[PDB]
């Protein structure tokens, strides 16, 4: 259903989470995972994409 | 609602693999003229241009013209399951499936749900290509595999009646010269000095699947993309377009 | 206290491998008639029945009847070290060891400490098998390898004068039909409509080790275990018994 | 400032691999007589002695005598890129580089920055070697691969007109006897009873790269290092020196 929704099929992999640790344990929609994978960007625990740099 | 019959399924699976190692999905512009493919890598660094004239097929039955949308990975595993001489068939009727029939010693039928492909058409006709060379397959294949040792960017140098490749890393140095006098260099068309550099990874994706009996065309200019080409059963040839570096 | 001499050690090692890929230990009921094996997987899903008439051996020397208990893994590594034509010998005297003698260009002697095997004998004679088919080896081997693509449970369908295999996953569909008219289908014995499903994994463990020149027997009924068989040097044949699913 | 021309680059790459699997760097004592190598493992357990008379080379051009210092790993990858019959060339001028020219269908040039090697020369001439045996290559290769099953230390036993190898682990037992009567045992020179043990790992590094048409020499005494030898194009032979255990 995800690939049907967003029109992306060529994902090498889609690394998930072993288990929701949030209180609600509400899962992210898969489409966003597909788009992350398609561009190869990683996620952090809130759903935002971060980038450490010595300031 | 077409049907198609191609012999030597292993060959066709090989070339579909070739297209496969760069893109993950793609659409097939089937016309009554023939089967066509055209797509670009995710990185926007290479352009795969597949051209299949209907003549190559032992049978070619198209009723109209339509675009297929298929998972190159799934099709790659499927076609890869064919062998040396078993016959390939491609059928499509009303439903949204593609039927692949491998019939050698026996018949085997597969079905592939077609997938919508957002088409980004970028047609890039002839461009200013300073030098143009033909060369045996295993020559370039060996060469790329050699440049894999010392670096990740292979540099090409085309001089008058002489074609030379090279690459340099931290310490080691790799050079491959050859001219018309040499056996593997079938042709050279030198307009003037040409030089470029290309991603050795992408080249490795390109030249894999080339026997010694494989002739390859290479057009390119000073600091600009290469265009590689090679024929398939002498009618339908494939053409890659690789952007240089730096 | 016996000795045995079998030629073509590589073949025997192959079949012992075949038995090996399902069970880890097993006992060999050696009788003056011949060598026998019979055991079941841990999962209680498949039954391996090995039958070896003494006639197959270039020399067969048994004094009485005894049960050997051996690590199928260790024996598998050992026998696997034999080659194409070197001669196999199996010797056992007073001590609790088995002596394997591989003599081709030279003689090589191995010793294997025999292991006690708690025997759980379940003999299962002929059962109600609706359909019964003979087929070349590579046909079924190819077929199973094909069903490996789309699913984990391969479905078999036997109709009048026609044998068809198939498997379906999420979207991909795999079908393999063939009849007496087709070359690979040597025989069909249709009593009526038969259909079953089996673990593609177990089948893969079964049919590995089969050349094109391998005839296979398949008896089975609607939702009930298959029994597969194939001969070994035309005298001693092996027979698997696979429980269906669902 | 020399140049050298050797044919059958794949062979030379094979032997350089052989030397490679024990040491990581090494120096080549090039003299106008020939190319020489001599070095010892890190563990101080094995001594590799390479001797190359200039006669073997299709062309041999040395001006003086000098020591090359090369990364055996980098040279191993390089030479490994040569094939069956393509010609090998080794050139060195003023600069601190070695130029390897692989010219078969085409010419390919590599350059390797030479590396300083702290030389620890330990020359060990003939020593008291009780027994001395010649044997086909695949005999010992098979044998070592067999002892790999049961243990990590392979024991050698040389008796009058009989050569026997063995190894024992927890349970299993491995024995390989053969004498002059047997085919694979070309020669035996028994002075008296000899017995030793050696690291099966080191032996495996030794005998890899041996076809059936490979004769091997073995000198050794009771609890003392083996010396193995075998010729290369009948002129320049390699010799290993393995310290025993216990």
């Amino acid at each position: 259903r995800a690939m049907e929704n967003v029109k992306v099929y060529g994902v090498d992999k889609l690394k998930g989470v072993m288990g929701m640790t949030s209180g609600w344990k509400m899962p992210e929609p898969l489409e966003k995972g597909l788009l992350r994978a398609k561009n190869d960007v990683y996620v952090f625990k809130d759903g935002t994409i971060r980038f450490d740099a010595t300031d | 609602p077409f049907e198609i019959v191609f012999e030597g399924a292993k060959e066709f699976a090989q070339l579909i693999e070739t297209a496969s190692r760069l893109i993950d999905e793609a659409a097939f512009k089937v016309t009554e003229e023939g089967i066509s493919m055209r797509a670009m890598d995710p990185s926007r660094v290479v352009l795969i241009d597949l051209n299949l004239p209907a003549s190559i097929f032992s049978k070619y039955e198209v009723d109209g013209e339509e675009t297929i949308g298929v998972n190159m990975d799934h099709l790659k595993k499927v076609l890869k399951r064919g062998k040396a001489k078993e016959t390939l068939i491609l059928r499509k009727g009303e439903e949204n499936f593609l039927e692949i029939s491998l019939q050698g010693t026996a018949t085997r039928t597969f079905k592939l749900p077609l997938i919508d492909v957002e088409e980004i058409e970028v047609d890039l006709p002839e461009l200013p290509f300073t030098a143009k060379v033909v060369i045996l397959g295993d020559v370039i294949k060996e060469a790329v595999k050699d440049a894999s040792l010392v670096s990740d960017s292979m540099k090409f140098i085309a001089k008058e009646n002489e074609f030379t490749m090279r690459a340099e890393g931290e310490t080691q140095e790799v050079e491959v010269k050859l001219t018309l006098e040499d056996e593997g260099l079938l042709d050279i068309e030198v307009q003037e000095e040409t030089k470029s550099a290309y991603g050795i990874s992408y080249l490795s994706d390109m030249v894999k699947g080339l026997g010694k009996a494989d002739e390859v065309t290479i057009k390119f200019g000073n600091e600009m993309p290469m265009q590689m080409e090679y024929y398939i059963r002498d009618e339908g040839r494939l053409i890659f377009l690789l952007a240089p570096r730096v």
